[PDB]
């Protein structure tokens, strides 16, 4: 099963104060999945692990948050990699959307 | 509260 | 008065890296207050009302018993490859147990598992038996009759988790019961001619939230496309619901949000704009 992957934030975006990125994975198997925050291209610090469920149908669900400041210039996305998708599926934050 | 593990075995 | 209990139990063979293979997640009104897993072996608290009203005998005697069904599912991947004569690879064995307090105050108690994300075998109470979906779950049944464990296991399903789920609500009516206003956020994305009018809730509790696009006053829950009710990090829940639109029409819209927090629907704008 492909995942549902929706990339938010915590608290309304803005500049020069802390703020954590959510990104939720949903609907797949096998429960494997390599779901990785990023800044710029690059790894973001800090990524954290909690959620580790599925739901009533058996489908797996994953949650990753890492705390970061946005930036103006500094495009922050996730990466989602599984084995159903082939490709690994990329999605953009937005902080004005 | 979660029960005998025994109703897990398959 | 829907008062809902659930322990969630999933086995694997590859987690992969550094994650670990056995996890127990349990569930009061569909937030989390139990965790455990194979790394380090311990039935530990979330909630803060749960620990300040039980005491590390509970959490000693809810370690050994899920410790025993980290084992007893350890051999349940081993035994199931068997019956479908697999050597190895990607393979999970999935469980859901609880029981659920309806405002009449029926019981509904719940006990099924899975195998590679397809329902096994499942406990029904009007019968008494436990029902098998795949014919490899046939040998599970044998195990089931012979050794009876039907009865044990509905007297608990019935009694010994509603007892405790009428406590545990009792315990955290503070925090169950407290309801967290969300920061909403209207928004909107120039495409190829079309408009994309966004409306982002952050941070509310609980789970249940109805967000509607509105055109002149009117709903059009049609054109609005919906992301879900999502969770974050600290127990509180986000949304996100986008329209398409015409350019020039943006603030035409509004953003409808109604919440346990909100005593009237919140009615929110880009040019308002939002909460703020």
């Amino acid at each position: 099963l492909t995942p549902k992957v929706q990339v938010y934030s915590r608290f309304p975006a803005s500049a020069g104060t802390k703020n954590v990125l959510n990104c939720f994975a949903a609907g797949f198997h096998p429960p494997k999945i390599s779901i990785t925050l990023m800044k710029d291209g690059v790894p973001m610090e800090g990524a954290q692990y909690s959620d580790m469920s599925f739901n009533d149908d058996w489908t797996f669900q994953r949650l990753v948050h890492a705390d970061f400041t946005p930036s103006s210039g500094s495009t922050y996305a996730c990466k989602v990699e599984h084995e159903t998708l082939k490709e690994p599926q990329v999605y953009k934050w937005d902080p004005e959307f | 509260t979660a029960g005998q593990s025994n109703y897990d075995r398959l | 008065e829907l008062h809902t209990l659930r322990y969630i139990r999933t086995a694997m063979t590859d987690p992969g890296p550094g994650l670990p293979w056995f996890v127990d997640v349990g569930y009061v009104d569909g937030e989390l207050f139990m965790h455990y897993n194979s790394t380090a072996r311990r039935a530990v608290p979330r909630t803060e009302w749960i620990a300040a009203n039980t005491d590390q005998q509970y959490w000693d005697r809810e370690t050994q018993i899920v410790q025993g069904s980290e084992q007893i599912n350890r051999e349940n991947l081993d035994i199931l490859r068997r019956r479908y004569n697999q050597t190895g690879g990607s393979h999970t064995v999935q469980w859901m147990s609880g029981c659920d307090i309806l405002e009449d105050g029926t019981i509904r108690g719940y006990h099924q598992a899975a195998y590679d994300g397809r329902d096994f075998v499942a406990f029904d109470k009007g019968t008494m038996t436990l029902t098998a979906a795949v014919p490899e779950a046939v040998p599970t049944k044998r195990k089931w009759e012979e050794g009876g464990y039907a009865e044990g296991l509905k007297q608990y399903l019935e009694e010994t988790c509603v007892e405790w789920l009428r406590r545990y609500v009792e315990y955290g009516k503070a925090e169950l019961g407290r309801r967290e206003r969300p920061e909403v956020r209207v928004w909107g994305k120039e495409a190829d001619g079309i408009l994309t009018l966004s409306c982002r809730a952050h941070g509310f509790y609980p789970r249940p939230i109805v967000v509607s696009w509105l055109k002149d006053g009117a709903v059009r829950g049609q054109d609005a496309q919906s992301g879900g009710i999502v969770p974050n990090g600290d127990g509180t829940y986000h949304t996100w619901v986008t329209i398409d639109a015409q350019p020039g029409d943006g603030d035409k819209y509004q953003c409808r949000v109604e919440h346990a927090s909100l005593p009237q629907p919140g009615l929110y704008s880009w040019r308002s704009g939002g909460g703020l």
